[PDB]
């Protein structure tokens, strides 16, 4: 999920638009 | 652990922010 | 913009408040 | 919702816990 993808590597704004509704 | 409860605490201000007036879940 | 800014510590709070449960956010 | 509810007025930690999954 979120915290295994975005807090091991840099996440952009993009990839964060994926975990939205 | 202390780095992961801060990082989701920037997660979710992100998650405001790229959501807009679609919102989300946080779900950790 | 309030509504906005006021919705941004909202979902500081959320975070804080709810824990493992997690939270929603629909503005 | 919440920003109705919390943004008008100020809300007790209780309260914005009914916004919890
Ligand atoms: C914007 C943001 C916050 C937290 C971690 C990330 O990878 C990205
Ligand atoms: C704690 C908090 C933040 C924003 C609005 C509220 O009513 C309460
Ligand atoms: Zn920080
Ligand atoms: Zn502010």
């Amino acid at each position: 999920g979120i915290v295994e993808q975005c807090c091991t590597s840099i996440c952009s704004l993009y990839q964060l638009e994926n975990y939205c509704n | 652990f202390v780095n992961q409860h801060l990082c989701g605490s920037h997660l979710v201000e992100a998650l405001y922010l790229v959501c807009g007036e679609r919102g989300f879940f946080y779900t950790p």
